[PDB]
């Protein structure tokens, strides 16, 4: 399990998870707050 | 060392190449030029006559084609002269064609033979 | 001598320990990164199995397991296509109206205004119009409901799981030995008989029992819900006997050599189905039956464990003439010990086959309602053509890899390969001359036509009205094929295709297939294709023959297959490696295939595709190919400028995405020019200044930033060039063919 | 007046386009390949 | 040790010929001849392309440039552990011994060799090009 | 001909001589390093300028430098 | 005894060196009259992939 | 108002564009049923368009002759005519998030630089340390100002490598 977690801690896996989280957050924000142009 | 094949080692092609004027090795260069020029001008007159811009107009297609072939022969003669001037500048038996005087005489013979071949090809179509 | 199953038990232990140690496969990469170059190297040598170790057995085991992983990926992709057709498509509605409803199998979520991409494809459905042709393929197989597609998707997922399990089992539990992989005779016997023959026989059985009755009822006008299920057709002989009377006799005429009785479902109709526009399914079923018998016969040629059969080594050694020295001696050992040589041969034939598939598929449409779907036809032809060209370039690359790594002069003293390498100078010089001759006599005609047209002299151009260059050989071949069913094909009811000649076949008011005439423009574009293919062959062949040595660098083989250069010496030795020859061959392949697909698109939209009216056929472009394809200006104005209108004004509609990609593809391609025209020295110095700014703020990474290598720069540039150009043509073709076709 | 004749282009254009460049190219070609003593 | 003399009557390895051999430069400018001793008949790879068979004893070959001769020398030394040597032959018949120049291979130091083109300073100690400007021709600061 | 220069930072590792494909460099006795050897370029007329010697040099900065000079038949590596 | 202590950290003062103004560990110092007796090993490799170099007594400073 | 523009709530081209978008959506909707998925999706798109136009007009945006909103980037004009929500507040928002990311990355590099193999930590991310630094990066402006005032933000010129000029 330690080796598997270390593999999950590698740069491509971490980048994939982080970008999926960031993209999901932005998509959900644009979904609940459609068409945001100004503050 | 080198690669030998029946194409480059057949006696028939060797005899055919030796019979050509360029590989005579012993005749005057002006005669070689006259022969080569005639053989070239005769074939050169064809494309300009049958494919030039005046190929459809009658009584002038052959005139324009022959004049164009004559101009091409003149350009080729000038090319031969400058080649001889820039190739032989210093220094079996040695062929006299590969020399300044030999190549100059060869170019002059080529010019005379080419113009005669063009003129002969023009009258051959009449 | 004995063909058996040789397998080693548990050679590699299944663990995650190596998953946390990147670059473990390479001895140089296992140390760890110090510079950013290492990262790129980690991906550039991941599949270079022969570079990790010199053991042929380990390389073969890795290749075999990698093949299983690839098959699992393919099964996942196919399962996804079936799932999308079963849950996010309009296949059921398209079945009741395939001539008006546009096929669609992709729906987008209503986010950031992208819902506009869900166009009105018909049948009360909103989505993206697909061009893969899965609807026509499913209709040809007899699929009438989404449940069948869903079941096929689940089966595909199960097959993918089995493929991945097979790869793991064959790499960690039961790994085959080297002698098992070297059984080329047994492998060829099985692949010919078992795989190909049994697959053709099984597909013939499905076509005879499912595709033929379901499609017969579909063409007869029966609703898909009223058509009996395939198992109902396979369970009783009454329904099949009513649809095909020969089924009343069972399998008895097959064993009594009364095959002529089965003429109701095994025919030689030829031509196309006037109802659907595709090939007759009885002809395809009979075709698969004949293919199965032929391949099953071919699968009993090689010697495996008994006296009967052939030894490929003996056959190769027996072929020797007086003009080739020894002959095929050593070829059996080369193909049984080098994976790169086999990959080169397989990639070359595979790419050629893909191109042949594209041609045969547009000319003889085998699926129902496929010919009238101009978008699917154009997309299928273009896609298969590109795959074929890429595989051909890869074949040249692997031939060069074999010549650099696996070539051995001690086994090639006077063979065919030895003599080819001995006269490589003559081969390359003659190919260079023929390339120059073809280039002049192909491009100069267009330049001459452009000049004559601009000078106000259309009578001096190379056109049909003026001086013409008619393809008499192609026209004679076309006439021969058109007249074949009356003299040289007494049992054929019609010709193989309608492109040779005859009447046109139209489905739903659209021309499915009509004769294709060849003129001066066709002659010129064919010579253009020949010239481009010859130049691509010249670059790839030069990179393969001169991969080990040349008159410039006598020890090129010592420098490897993929190296940037040998310094600025000898005037400059930039791009001397075989890798660089493949790099240039990719550009030439792109040029060749792009002109090929452009010619296909213009010819089909000008003389084949179009609508059918009262006493006349109106084409998409109005038949302007014969008059405008003889000049470069005609290709730029009538084909590129005129047809790009659909992709540039696609904004605000469902095809707007194509327009966006049309712009994005112009970016990536231009992006490629930054990597192809520059050198890494400039970028390294620029990185030095950026590293200085980072060191000033204590944000300099431990892994030293290095510019991309010379080879990596060339690879990135060619990759972006190919992606941008192909994506540009893809967006333009799809938008135009969907809007006007 | 300095006005050239009507036949001036028919003589100067072929001259500058074919006679002068041929002479210039021939003289330059001979000069480039001349060997130093 | 004494400088060897070229033996023109030396057998050449068994080779069927190729198109990557000598050209007009060998007959008008110069060419190179490599000779070596082989303990047995063995198949080797020609630097100009192809596979030849070196015979037992003396072996002589001709090449168009010195790089081909040194490439063959490297191949014979690293693979078959031989000791080849080559010369530069002119059309007039002059023979000039080239490698190993002093009888000992240059990778190993040998007595009697006089150092040439050695700068008794480092690269960072080179002067600026302005101090070398307006010289006889294009001169780099490392040349002084 | 190209200009090949050897500097005093040479450690006498003989890697540049082994990497030379036209036998331009050699080793001469010296006393400025532990190896007691120094690289030399007595046959620069045969140098082509491939810069393999610079690639094989381990000193920082390089101890051998090749400056491309006049071009001839030998320096251009022409076999014709 | 001449030169820096073995195992100590020094700063490179050679301008043309890749590790100029960088810290490196001292490996060994030659006791003869060689031009560059100090041997310095670095954690970051240069463009050629080398991690060690030779420097003079005045080209290294204890930093 | 500013630069001769007019508010979007009074622009005729703005209302005309809204009517045009609703007209094309209604035209596409006229070909479907009244209780189907495409009808519901088109109605949702129409409601989103109406809400977007009303929200843009309610925000006080300025529209040009084309009927499209125009942003004000000058801080004086934005703060004087109530346009700070266009370019000012998003500017500071981006500055906060960007400096957040940069500070967290810099802290991670400084933290792993004192270990045995910093490159190993650069390719294999230490998730606990990265998460702790990501959570602690909320006070990045205060911490950055303190680092700049103490002189520990920059590195000395003698410790940075340079070319031989």
């Amino acid at each position: 399990m330690k080796d598997f977690t270390t593999y999950l801690s590698t740069a491509p896996v971490i980048a994939t998870i982080w970008f999926t989280f960031t993209a999901g957050l932005l998509i959900e924000i644009n979904r609940y707050f459609p068409d945001p142009l100004v503050f | 060392g080198m690669l030998e094949t029946p194409v480059t080692s057949a006696p028939i092609v060797a005899t055919y190449l030796s019979n050509l004027p360029a590989y005579r090795t012993g005749v005057a260069p002006v005669l070689r030029g006259v022969e080569i020029g005639l053989a070239h001008g005769f074939l050169l007159a064809g494309p300009f006559i049958k494919l030039g811009p005046l190929r459809n107009v009658p009584e002038t297609a052959e005139i324009a084609g022959s004049l164009s072939a004559a101009g091409l022969v003149l350009i080729l003669a000038l090319c031969l002269s400058i080649y001889g001037s820039a190739q032989f500048q210093s220094t079996v038996a040695r062929d006299p064609l590969f020399s300044a005087d030999g190549w100059s005489e060869f170019a002059a013979g080529f010019l005379v033979g080419g113009e005669a071949g063009v003129a002969w090809a023009y009258v051959c179509t009449q | 001598k004995k063909v058996k199953i040789a397998v080693d038990r548990n050679p590699v232990e299944t663990s995650f320990e190596k998953w946390a140690k990147p670059g473990h496969f390479s001895r140089t990469l296992s140390k760890g990164p110090n510079t950013t170059t290492w990262i790129w190297n980690l991906h550039a040598d991941a599949h270079d199995f022969d570079s990790h170790t010199s053991d042929l057995e380990e390389i073969s085991r890795k290749v075999f397991s990698a093949h299983f992983g690839q098959l699992g990926i393919i099964f996942i992709w196919l399962s996804g296509m079936y799932f999308h057709g079963a849950r996010f498509s309009n296949y059921e509605a398209w079945l009741s109206d395939p001539t008006h409803i546009k096929p669609s199998a992709q729906v987008v979520w209503p986010i950031v205004g992208q819902e506009i991409l869900n166009g009105d494809v018909g049948g009360g459905f909103q989505g993206i119009q697909i061009t893969s042709g899965f609807f026509q393929l499913w209709r040809a197989s007899g699929i009438t409901s989404e449940l069948q597609l869903y079941t096929t998707a689940i089966g595909g997922l199960v097959m993918a799981a089995a493929m991945f399990f097979a790869g793991w089992f064959h790499y960690h539990k039961a790994a085959p030995k080297l002698e098992w992989f070297q059984n080329v005779e047994s492998m060829l016997n099985h692949h010919l008989g078992g795989l190909l023959g049994l697959g053709s026989l099984a597909w013939a059985g499905h076509q005879i029992h499912v595709s033929l009755p379901v499609n017969k009822l579909l063409d007869a006008g029966v609703d898909p819900k009223e058509i009996p299920l395939p198992h109902d057709l396979l369970l009783n002989r009454a329904i099949m006997a009513d649809l095909y009377p020969s089924f009343a006799k069972g399998i008895a005429p097959f064993f009594t050599l009364n095959w002529s009785e089965y003429s109701d479902f095994l025919t030689f109709k030829g031509g196309l189905n006037p109802v659907t526009g595709g090939l007759w399914l009885s002809d395809t079923a009979h075709h698969h039956v004949a293919i199965a018998v032929l391949f099953l016969v071919a699968g009993h040629m090689y010697r495996t464990n008994w006296g009967i059969g052939h030894s490929m080594k003996e056959i190769l050694e027996a072929h020797r003439g007086p003009f080739t020295g020894e002959g095929h001696v050593g070829l059996y050992e080369i193909l049984t010990t080098s994976w790169h040589a086999q990959l080169a041969i397989n990639l070359a034939l595979f790419g050629s086959l893909s191109i042949i598939v594209a041609h045969h598929m547009y000319a003889m449409p085998p699926y129902p309602y496929l010919a009238t779907d101009y978008g699917t036809q154009l997309s299928l032809f273009t896609h298969h053509t590109w795959i074929g060209g890429f595989c051909i370039v890869g074949a040249g690359a692997h031939a060069a890899i074999f010549m650099v790594r696996d070539y051995d002069p001690t086994n090639n003293y006077n063979n065919l390969l030895d003599r080819v390498i001995r006269h490589r100078d003559a081969i390359i010089s003659h190919l260079n001359w023929v390339c120059i001759f073809l280039g002049f006599h192909s491009f100069g005609l267009y330049i001459h036509n452009d000049t004559m047209s601009a000078l106000g002299r259309p009578q001096d151009m190379f056109s049909d009205t003026a001086i013409q260059l008619q393809p008499v050989f192609a026209q004679w071949i076309q006439n021969t094929h058109f007249l074949a069913p009356q003299l040289t094909a007494p049992n054929a009811l019609a010709a193989t295709s309608l492109t040779w000649g005859g009447d046109l076949v139209a489905v739903g008011g659209k021309v499915a297939m009509m004769p294709i005439s060849l003129g001066t423009s066709d002659f010129m574009v064919h010579h253009i294709h020949a010239f481009t293919i010859h130049v691509t062959v010249l670059i790839l062949l030069k990179g393969v023959l001169f991969a080990r040595s040349s008159r410039l660098i006598p020890d090129k083989a010592n420098l490897g297959f993929r190296f940037p250069c040998d310094g600025p010496g000898r005037g400059g030795t930039c791009q001397v490696s075989a890798w660089d020859h493949v790099f240039l061959g990719l550009f030439w392949m792109y040029n060749s295939l792009s002109i090929v697909i452009f010619h296909f698109s213009w010819k089909m939209q000008s003389d084949v595709w179009g609508t059918v009216t009262a006493s006349g056929v109106s084409h998409i472009t109005g038949g302007n190919f014969a008059q405008s394809a003889n000049t470069i200006n005609g290709w730029l104005r009538d084909f590129l400028w005129a047809q790009s209108s659909q992709v540039i004004q696609s904004y605000g509609s469902a095809l707007s995405a194509y327009g966006l990609i049309f712009l994005g593809a112009h970016f990536v391609w231009a992006f490629s020019l930054m990597f192809l025209f520059s050198g890494r020295g400039y970028w390294q110095e620029l990185i030095e200044s950026i590293v200085w700014a980072h060191n000033k703020l204590k944000v300099a990474p431990a892994i030293q930033p290095r510019a991309l290598s010379i080879t990596q720069g060339r690879a990135v540039g060619v990759a972006h060039y190919l992606l941008g150009g192909i994506a540009t043509t893809w967006s333009f073709f799809l938008a135009r063919i969907i809007s006007v076709g | 007046p300095f006005v050239p004749p009507s036949w001036a282009p028919s003589v100067f254009v072929p001259l500058t386009g074919l006679v002068l460049p041929a002479i210039a190219m021939a003289t330059l070609f001979v000069y480039i390949e001349k060997e130093a003593p | 040790w004494t400088v060897p003399t070229l033996n023109p009557d030396t057998p050449s390895p068994i080779f069927g010929g190729s198109t990557g051999g000598l050209l007009r430069k060998a007959q008008t400018e110069e060419f190179y001849v490599i000779t070596w001793e082989a303990k047995k008949e063995q198949i080797f790879e020609m630097p100009t392309g192809g596979a030849a068979i070196m015979r037992q004893g003396p072996n002589l070959l001709k090449f168009g440039k010195k790089e081909q001769c040194l490439a063959l020398t490297t191949q014979l030394r690293n693979k078959f552990k031989l000791t080849p040597c080559f010369y530069r032959v002119f059309p007039d018949g002059k023979v000039q011994y080239l490698h190993p120049a002093d009888g000992v291979y240059p990778e190993k130091v040998n007595a009697g060799r006089v150092g040439a083109n050695q700068n008794m300073r480092r690269i960072g100690q080179n002067v600026n090009p302005i101090k070398v400007k307006f010289s006889g021709r294009m001169m780099s600061p490392a040349e002084i | 001909a190209h200009i090949v220069k050897i500097y005093d930072t040479c450690i006498g590792c003989t890697q540049c001589v082994r990497a030379c494909p036209l036998d331009v460099l050699e080793m001469v006795p010296w006393d400025g390093c532990k190896a007691s050897q120094m690289a030399s370029a007595p046959r620069t007329e045969d140098c082509v300028g491939c810069k393999r010697c610079e690639t094989a040099c381990p000193t920082d900065f390089l101890s051998v430098r090749v400056y491309l000079g006049s071009e001839s038949t030998r320096s251009m590596g022409l076999s014709y | 005894e001449v030169g820096p202590k073995r195992g100590s950290l020094v700063k490179i003062l050679r301008p043309e060196s890749y590790w100029f103004n960088q810290v490196g560990k001292v490996v060994s110092v030659d006791q003869s009259g060689v031009r560059y007796p100090v041997v310095v090993r670095f954690e970051n490799q240069n463009y050629a992939g080398v991690t060690t170099n030779n420097y003079a007594l005045d080209e290294v400073v204890a930093a | 108002d500013i630069a001769g523009l007019t508010p979007c709530s009074e622009s005729k081209a703005y209302a005309k564009l809204e009517k045009k978008e609703l007209k094309t959506l209604e035209k596409r909707l006229k070909q479907y049923e009244a209780d189907s998925a495409p009808a519901v999706a088109l109605k949702a798109t129409m409601e989103r368009t109406k809400a977007r136009f009303a929200n843009y007009a309610k925000a006080g945006l300025l529209c040009g002759n084309d009927g499209l909103p125009h942003l004000i980037a000058d801080p004086g004009l934005a703060l004087k005519y109530g346009h700070a929500g266009e370019v000012f507040i998003p500017t500071f928002g981006f500055l906060y998030v960007a400096g957040y990311i940069g500070y967290v990355g810099r802290q991670y590099l400084i933290a792993v630089k004192g270990e045995a193999k910093p490159t190993d930590k650069e390719i294999i991310i230490d998730v606990p340390l990265a998460t702790k630094l990501a959570w602690q990066g909320a006070g990045w402006p205060l911490a950055a100002v303190q680092e700049l005032q103490r002189g520990t933000l920059l590195e000395k010129e003698e410790n940075i490598t340079v070319s031989p000029r």
